[PDB]
């Protein structure tokens, strides 16, 4: 049946009629309110808008404007290949960012002994003579870093990798702190070792735990942070950091994450750096290196012999480890003193440490939920419940 | 201005022209008395596209 | 005089010119133009120019040294 | 720092059937803005404030010259040269002057740098490029949780996740709990999971921040990150805030190794805003929410218990929320006593939030077909099929 659309008077008599007594008044108060808003909005203004001014009498005003008469800005830019200079042919290539690369001279202020392939340099603008050279400086306030001297995780607080912490001690408890059986033995003590295995296994803190018990400091580094932002000046980071690992009397240098790296400019240096840092070291040494990876990705010049002697494979934790690993994160929580973490161990087959330790925080999330300061196994078993299994299993298996 | 930036006057809003292009300023030529059948289909497009335009209060 | 004018006028027109997109009309005599060099520039049109063939989006000549849409 | 966002009016809400407590409630409300506007506008009338200092003012403003350009402090020297960026992407080794905040200058704070050689002269704690800006709220969404019908278990996950760590916290450290740093909604399509994040946005007390997800990435190089970095700085700035990434897997999708220089870029972009994820800590008081239809698409990264740990589910509506629904979406319609809308919701189908609101707004332009308003249950029986476009029949029986 062919529909009629609404008429004039039908659009006249449907506004009216079948109305509430009051919708002029409701609808224009509305308008008015809305209007108002607006009106106070653009009316409010903006305010400061404080630009960074100091207290006044911290202000040299006359020699500000000395400085802004006399000093000049520089430039920075990657300094590149040194183009063998020898004294006769200083000059380098250098890389002004997304601006061109100019072949220069140095400034009579820096000595060439200053100035290596890789390092950011300040120079000027018309003819981009390399003023000074400026290292991108070493601090754990920036990026992030080792951050860490004697961590707080002990042997207690590791569970289910029985076989791999034993096999880690082999690694870096025996060369470390019993170097005179490995002398005596007239064996290289183990100059390199990856640990490889699915993330949230547990791999990093592992390794911090030894951290502690080898009376050594540990460093973390990240192989995103290498190949993000902080790209380029990495190379001269770790650089630095492994200078400082040598003025250290003992750093156990681990790599977080090292599938963003071993998979390219300027990650190419930073491998390459790595690659000297570690062949030219000396074996002897006591800064031990600790690689780890997800992905088993590495280039097959880094596993070849005297570079990685060992490789360990972080499995994911057992029956004993599962509920070990229950216990050590419900120590931190407020719970009952008989749960059967052997029960959610069972729970939870093949399921990383990371996601036991968000089955406790769910336990916690539903202990809250009903407002129970103490958290109670059936708590665990709706956390479980949830995080575990992200009719079938009951009307067939009994 | 030239090089001192200073705001000297107040232009209308920004729109690039990949977007202004597509105002439709040329208006074509096709009525519903050159659509046959679609009557119904014309009706329901009605419904929506100038009915709660042209009359939100219902 | 007025013959003078118009000799420069003429003249303003000469070449090299800068391509551009004639993005906005403001007023009668100045527009809103987006020069290839990548940049949007303010300025100032030319009286002869037929405004009837100013549309958005049209190719443009731009004087080199004042961007002024030529 | 600073203090949240995101002013709002009154609820109201209370009355609807137009009974002039709508009204007087609402000239309450009105009296109130005037005597906003007349006050500001008698404040402005009289309020003679200035000079003063003028003269080291006026000598500070003619050593930073004008214009004064913006950059970002990438790195800082001795306390006399820093490394500042323009917003093009160069960078070089300035000075800095003596009348700035050396307290102030860190890495990422946009400094004010003299236009011919360049000299950090400022600092700018409210640079806030006009994207990021526009992704802060400002006008809270009028849905609240009143217009959400079921969902009462995602409710109540998400406000145990960014409300009760904002309200008294205390449970979450007693039990010794980190906060839920970061949660994904997810679901079919129209499901409600952008109407919860309305109305989060609604019944809050901290920054919102909407954001697109697709809105992040921006065509010039390192303009992505660089704007994923300003943003996650406003959210923490402005903490205890909320970032809502509406459309997750606009950059979520799993990560391949890039060719060209866009899909290059889009890495780029996604790893810094993972990087932002991990970079402030769960203790702190800024959580994000991420809303996707296609979850099975998202880089399990992304996802991973250490930067998201929630992970809210958002099916499809049961026959009881379904009614709920319903009964929201008519509340202001006038329906007839004929209508009972349970043969609707008995059908089983696949009808969702989204399609039960449809299907009350075609119900309500049958009536209108019918000159009437009043919207019988017949009109409701065709607005089914109509707006529900689209197993062979009796093989399962
Ligand atoms: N539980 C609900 N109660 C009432 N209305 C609902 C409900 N769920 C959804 N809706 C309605 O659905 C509309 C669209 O929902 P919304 O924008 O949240 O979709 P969504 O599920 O996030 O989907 P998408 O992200 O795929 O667009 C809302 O405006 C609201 O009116
Ligand atoms: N053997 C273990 N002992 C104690 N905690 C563990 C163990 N394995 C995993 N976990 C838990 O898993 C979480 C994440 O482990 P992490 O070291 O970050 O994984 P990855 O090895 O991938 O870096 C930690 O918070 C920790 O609580
Ligand atoms: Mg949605």
């Amino acid at each position: 049946k062919p529909i009629r659309a609404l008429d004039e008077g039908d659009i006249a008599l449907l506004k009216t009629y079948g109305q509430s007594t009051y919708s002029r008044q409701i609808k224009q108060v509305e308008d008015d309110i809305q209007q108002l808003l607006k009106k106070i909005n653009e009316l409010t203004g903006i305010k400061e808008s404080d630009t960074g001014l100091a207290p006044p009498a911290l202000w040299d005003l006359a020699a500000d404007k000395q400085t802004l008469q006399s000093e000049q800005p520089l430039q920075v830019a990657r300094c590149t290949k040194i183009i063998n200079a020898d004294s006769e042919d200083p000059k380098y290539i250098i890389n002004v960012k997304q601006f061109a690369k100019f072949v220069v001279d140095l400034s009579d202020q820096v000595a060439p002994t200053d100035i290596e392939e890789g390092m950011r340099v300040g120079v000027d603008r018309n003819k981009y003579q390399i003023h000074i050279p400026l290292p991108p400086k070493i601090d754990p306030t920036v990026t992030m870093m080792q951050v860490e001297e004697k961590p707080d995780v002990t042997y207690s607080d590791v569970g289910g990798c029985k076989e791999q912490i034993e096999k880690l001690r082999e690694v870096v408890e025996t060369p470390l702190l019993h170097p005179e059986r490995f002398v005596n033995l007239g064996i290289e003590p183990p100059k390199g070792v990856l640990l490889f295995g699915p993330p949230g296994t547990g791999k990093t803190l592992c390794a911090r735990a030894v951290a502690n018990r080898t009376d050594a400091c540990f460093i973390r580094v990240i192989g995103s942070e290498l190949v993000q932002k902080y790209v380029g000046e990495g190379a001269r980071m770790v650089r630095e950091l492994f200078e400082m690992a040598r003025t250290k009397k003992a750093c156990l240098i681990f790599f977080d994450e090292i599938d963003a790296i071993g998979g390219d400019n300027e990650v190419q240096r930073t491998m390459l750096e790595l690659i000297n840092q570690l062949d030219g070291f000396d074996p002897r040494g006591n800064i031990k290196v600790l690689m780890a990876t997800n992905r088993p990705t590495l280039d097959p010049a880094l596993m070849r012999p005297g570079r990685l002697d060992r490789k360990i494979e972080f499995s994911l934790p057992d029956l004993e480890g599962r509920t070990h690993i229950f216990k050590i994160h419900a120590r931190s929580m407020s719970v009952e003193r008989d749960i059967r973490f052997e029960l959610l161990a069972r729970l939870c087959p093949n399921s990383t440490g990371a996601e036991i330790r968000s089955v406790c925080t769910e336990a916690g999330m539903f202990a809250i939920r009903a407002r129970r300061k103490i958290a109670t196994e059936k708590d665990f078993l709706e956390a479980v419940n949830k995080v575990i299994k992200s009719t079938p299993r009951y009307m067939t298996y009994n | 201005r030239n090089d001192s930036y200073t705001l000297h006057k107040i232009l209308p809003n920004k729109v690039d022209p990949l977007v202004s292009l597509m105002m439709v300023e040329k208006v074509p030529d096709s009525t519903y008395e050159m659509i046959g059948g679609l009557d119904k289909q014309i009706k329901e497009i009605k419904e929506v596209i100038e009915l709660p335009v042209k009359h939100p209060e219902l | 005089e007025f013959l003078h004018a118009q000799e420069e006028v003429k003249r303003i027109q000469s070449i090299p010119l800068v391509i551009g997109q004639f993005l906005e009309a403001v007023d009668q005599n100045t527009a809103i133009v987006g020069s290839t060099t990548g940049s949007n520039y303010y300025v100032r049109i030319l009286s002869t120019i037929d405004r009837e063939l100013l549309k958005p989006n049209a190719s443009v000549a731009l004087h080199k040294h004042s961007n002024a849409l030529v | 720092t600073k203090g949240p966002d995101a002013a709002s009016k009154l609820p109201l809400v209370t009355p609807h059937t137009q009974c002039r407590l709508k009204l007087l409630k609402l000239e309450r409300i009105k009296d109130y803005l005037l005597m906003e506007e007349e006050f500001i506008r008698n404040q402005e009338q009289m309020k003679p404030l200035e000079e003063k200092q003028e003269e080291e003012r006026s000598k500070v403003d003619d050593l930073r010259g004008t214009p004064m350009s913006v950059g970002t402090l990438e790195e800082i020297i001795d306390d006399n040269h820093a490394i500042v960026s323009t917003s093009v992407g160069s960078e070089h080794y300035v000075s800095i002057l003596s009348f700035v905040d050396k307290d102030l200058l860190e890495p990422g704070c946009s400094v004010l740098l003299n236009h011919k050689v360049h000299a950090v002269i400022g600092v700018l704690m409210d640079d806030t490029d006009p994207l990021v800006t526009v992704m802060k709220v400002e006008k809270a969404p009028q849905e609240t949780y009143a217009d959400i019908g079921g969902l009462d278990n995602q409710i109540q996950e998400i406000k145990e996740s960014v409300e009760l760590p904002l309200t008294h916290p205390e449970y979450y450290e007693e039990m010794g709990i980190k906060p839920p740093k970061g949660v994904i909604l997810y679901g079919p399509p129209g499901t409600g999971k952008t109407l919860l994040a309305k109305a989060v946005a609604n019944q809050t007390s901290a920054t919102f921040l909407r954001v697109v997800g697709s809105e992040l990435i921006q065509k010039y190089l390192g303009d992505g990150p660089k704007l994923v970095r300003e943003l996650f700085r406003v959210a923490e700035e402005h903490a205890p805030s909320i970032v809502f990434i509406d459309e997750i897997d606009a950059i979520g999708t799993k990560r391949y190794d890039s060719n060209s220089g866009g899909e290059r870029e889009i890495q780029r972009t996604m790893l810094e805003l993972l990087n932002q994820l991990d970079g402030f800590d769960s203790r702190g008081d800024v959580k994000v929410i991420m809303a996707t239809n296609r979850i099975e698409t998202l880089d399990p990264a992304l996802i991973r218990p250490g930067r998201i740990d929630r992970k809210i589910e958002f099916p499809l509506p049961d026959e009881k929320t379904k009614k709920r629904i319903f009964q929201i979406h008519t509340s202001r319609m006038t329906l007839a006593d004929d209508v009972t809308l349970d043969d609707l919701i008995m059908a089983k189908d696949d009808l969702s939030g989204a399609d039960i609101k449809a299907i009350c707004t075609e119900a309500g332009l049958m009536a209108l077909r019918e000159r009437r308003m009043k919207v019988t249950n017949e009109d409701f029986k065709k607005s089914k099929e109509n707006v529900l476009y689209k197993t062979p029949e009796g093989l399962y029986l």
